[PDB]
């Protein structure tokens, strides 16, 4: 929409969220889990395709 | 709400015209600009607690914590209303030690 502001990433993944109803105090508390999450899905789709 | 899907940036409304064989669309379109630089923290601990905030952003000038909106600015002192507060901050990462100011004990003086 401009310009790009830069923001951190955690803050950005709070916002986004905040987008689906989830309150944000859910991501600051596991923020572990989620990028371990993250990293096994990447590698399994890598390992899939 | 779908961004793009008419004009470039945030939108606000359209005009249709006619034409010979079609019609034309104005659509008025808001756009941001003149920005700044600021530093963040995604809580806030105090008395032992975390505080977040329920909607808006924390920034730094230096030596103040603010809060205020993502696309303006517009600072506010911390109250404890406009921040709710989650658990004890021990696992949280990022947070920074600050003071909290409350409306009711002033006004109990
Ligand atoms: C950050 O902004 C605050 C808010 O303006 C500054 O603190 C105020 O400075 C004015 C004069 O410069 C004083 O009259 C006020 O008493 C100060 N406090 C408040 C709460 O307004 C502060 O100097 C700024 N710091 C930096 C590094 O820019
Ligand atoms: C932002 O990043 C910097 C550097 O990437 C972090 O500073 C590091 O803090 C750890 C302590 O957790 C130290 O062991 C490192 O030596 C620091 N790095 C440097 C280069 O000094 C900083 O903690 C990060 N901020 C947040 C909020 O995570
Ligand atoms: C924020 O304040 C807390 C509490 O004053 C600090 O944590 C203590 O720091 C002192 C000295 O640095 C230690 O002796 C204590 O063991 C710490 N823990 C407690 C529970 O008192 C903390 O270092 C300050 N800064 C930050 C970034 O949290």
């Amino acid at each position: 929409a401009g310009a790009a502001l830069q923001i951190p990433f955690a803050m950005q993944m709070a916002y986004r969220f905040n987008g689906i109803g989830v309150t944000q105090n859910v991501l600051y508390e596991n923020q572990k889990l989620i990028a371990n999450q993250f990293n096994s899905a990447i590698g399994k789709i890598q390992d899939s395709l | 709400k779908r961004v793009d899907f008419c004009g470039k940036g945030y939108h606000l409304m359209s005009f249709p015209q006619s034409a010979p064989h079609g019609v034309v669309f104005l659509h008025v379109t808001y756009v941001p600009a003149q920005e700044k630089n600021f530093t963040t923290a995604p809580a806030i601990c105090h008395d032992g607690k975390a505080h977040f905030p329920r909607e808006g952003v924390f920034v730094s000038n230096g030596t103040h914590w603010f809060v205020t909106q993502r696309n303006f600015y517009e600072p506010q002192i911390i109250t404890t209303d406009n921040t709710f507060v989650s658990g004890n901050c021990d696992v949280v990462i990022g947070i920074v030690n600050n003071t909290v100011y409350d409306p009711l004990q002033p006004e109990l003086d």
